[PDB]
């Protein structure tokens, strides 16, 4: 049906709609240009100082997200959890036979 | 407010309540409704720019005063019908005129990034052709049909003045009936066995039933056999569709259907 | 019912369709009319030719126009 | 509503023209691919003649 | 007592199963239909055979397409 | 309830597949003490059907549905009602409101 | 509460409820979310680990 | 009628029980029918024997698989 016409004047018509796309993005595609995930978090504002601004500022308008980002790295930062088998996904290798790992290991 | 302050944290800004005063009147400028239109048009090209967040407000300029073109796409998606089967399914002189008007070639309404969407704000046009007030029959017919077909937004669409409602309404109803009364429904996947049903339709003579699929011609002939006055079952389908509809606001094609059909 | 062209209330009328896409409508004067409460009610003569009296009955089953853009009538 | 006119008479006339425009939509095919309806003979000739024009 | 194919409405047809958990479908024309008026009112003729006429016996009751896909038609 | 779709179609489509499942339960013996049931080979016909297909085979139901003039049957229509009715206090724009206001009549 | 109250008893801390004011644009921060996943993906592996909580 | 088994059918078969404390089920072709209110409506051939006329005939009071496991039917 690449041809529709007004059945009286016999002239052509070309029924068409405006463009829309928004095509999807599959998990695998990302692991083809970069084999790492960029985590921009670190601030050199000395580990302990952050612990007070995520509290006293947790009132209104204060407590910047940079504060909670830097503190949350701070606490979880340590390395724990013996790997009891293996870990590998999307051509990336995290753990092996028996590492230790931490949350930060991404 | 919040969409801009990516953790800057303020409060309340526009003090006194709106009286169209310190608010609405900001886009009478030929050169500023130009800036909205160029920001949007560009940042449409790549929406993945650092500063693509600009379109938090420039969006409305895209197809501003082009609701008719918008309605069309929605009927298609609601009916599930092709980009032209719907066109063939138009059965009103005055709606086919407007429909020629919309689809006139050499206008780039079907190209990805184009000036077209902004013609009102971009100052390309003063009175747009794909408007919902310059195609005021296509609007009513498209909307009533979409509604009769379980539309969520049609309910709240504006009902145009000075159009041929009567002729526009049985037409909408019959369309709605056709696409409603019989569905697609064909087996899509399988493992070993599947349903064959290619040349199979009627052995014959029981009939009286409405046509098989959605051939505009078959339906028009069937309708000619019912003396051209819409039949009980049709009138039921509508009543069925519009009752249970609640809290409709005035001057909508929604309040219209409900009054026309629920009795 | 006692008419001249009424006797054929059991006789086949095979209408060949488009191609092999659809199958013939094996029609007669008994699927369209009962006895005299439909046929001897709207233009029902005995002078009527077989096809010129069947074509009228195509209204009862509401498929005269429904079956116009389909078969060779 | 106007005053001092002929109500029991303009209303009939009106309601009639109303019934007419009502009972008869235009409804004819407007776009097609290859086939279309044309509604030929038996468009009136079959003694259905009881319903409105 | 009328037409010609209607004589064989006592005698049956048997269609062979498509699978292993199935027994054949044995059907008769007297069984499928109602009486006689029904046979012609749904488009039966006397100009037929058995197989072509026993499928029209299947359809009107609403079980052609099920058999079509479960037995050898 | 997702915007811009084939409502009077996706719905019918689902009403069938819904009817199929709850119309015929797997239903079969599982443990015994010497004795049990069976009926695979033992099934007869010869115009005794006029009833929906047993089990949940797609192509069989499809046939059955082709039989029913491709329109849903009073019973499979009634099934819906019983399903949707007796629901109380639904959120707006949910498939639940859709279901009730579609079938509860 | 019941969780953000492991040993030390601590009540509500923020004042103005959600309403897109306090912890709204946190889930717009391509670093907080990106850390959130890390925690979750990690603990989903060691479901039994001490601080899986 | 001109059938060997339709009305004139009153012979009870001694179907031995399965359980070690019961009495044989001895039924006929009127416990399972009426007259022309079941033979014409659903199922039955005039060419069948004594077993397959009662086997397919075994459905009126709604029992066939119930008497299948409890008797050697």
């Amino acid at each position: 049906s690449v041809t529709v016409k007004r059945i009286i004047d016999n002239t052509v018509i070309v029924p068409k709609l405006p463009a829309n796309e928004d095509p999807v993005e599959y998990p695998a595609d990302y692991f083809r240009k970069s084999k790492e995930i960029p985590l921009y978090i670190n601030t050199t504002k000395s580990l302990s100082d952050l612990r007070g601004y995520v509290y006293q500022g947790l009132k209104s308008g204060n407590v910047s997200i940079i504060h909670v980002n830097s503190y949350l790295y701070g606490a979880l930062k340590d390395i724990r959890g013996k790997l009891d088998k293996d870990w590998s996904s999307f051509g990336i290798n995290i753990g092996k036979a028996g590492d230790t790992i931490g949350i930060f290991d991404l | 407010l919040t969409n801009q302050c990516k953790m800057i944290n303020e409060q309340f800004e526009p003090l006194v309540p709106e009286g169209r005063d310190i608010f609405d009147v900001w886009g009478n400028d030929s050169n500023y409704t130009k800036i909205v239109a160029a920001v949007d048009m560009f940042f449409h090209m790549f929406k993945k720019h650092e500063c693509a967040s600009f379109r938090y407000g420039t969006i409305v300029s895209r197809f501003k005063d082009c609701a008719a073109l918008a309605t069309f796409g929605h009927l298609c998606k609601i009916t599930g019908m092709s980009t032209e089967d719907v066109t063939t399914w138009i059965l009103n002189r005055e709606v086919a005129d407007e429909m020629v008007q919309m689809m006139l070639p050499g206008q780039e309404i079907d190209k990805a990034d184009s000036y077209m969407p902004y013609l009102i704000d971009f100052g390309l046009s003063s009175k747009s052709p794909y408007s919902s007030v310059k195609n005021p029959a296509f609007h009513f017919w498209g909307q009533l049909t979409a509604l009769l077909l379980r539309s969520t937004r049609a309910r709240n669409a504006r009902q145009p003045d000075d159009i041929e409602y009567t002729s526009l309404t049985t037409a909408g109803l019959l369309y709605a009936y056709a696409v409603g009364s019989s569905a697609d429904l064909a087996q899509q996947f399988c493992v070993g066995d599947n349903k064959y049903t290619p040349d199979d339709s009627t052995g014959g003579l029981t009939t009286n039933a409405p046509p098989q699929g959605r051939d505009v011609v078959e339906w028009l002939g069937w309708f000619e056999d019912q003396n051209r006055k819409p039949t009980p079952d049709m009138m039921q389908y509508a009543k069925r569709a519009v009752m249970s509809l609640q809290g409709l606001r005035e001057k909508t094609i929604g309040k219209y259907a409900k009054s026309e059909f629920d009795k | 019912a006692v008419s001249d062209v009424w006797s054929l209330s059991k006789t086949s009328m095979t209408f060949q369709p488009k191609k092999a896409s659809l199958q013939p409508l094996t029609i007669s004067l008994d699927e369209l009319f009962s006895s005299r409460g439909e046929f001897i009610s709207v233009g029902g003569n005995g002078r009527m030719s077989h096809k010129e009296a069947i074509l009228l009955g195509l209204r009862y089953k509401k498929l005269y126009n429904q079956a116009r853009v389909k078969y060779s009538l």
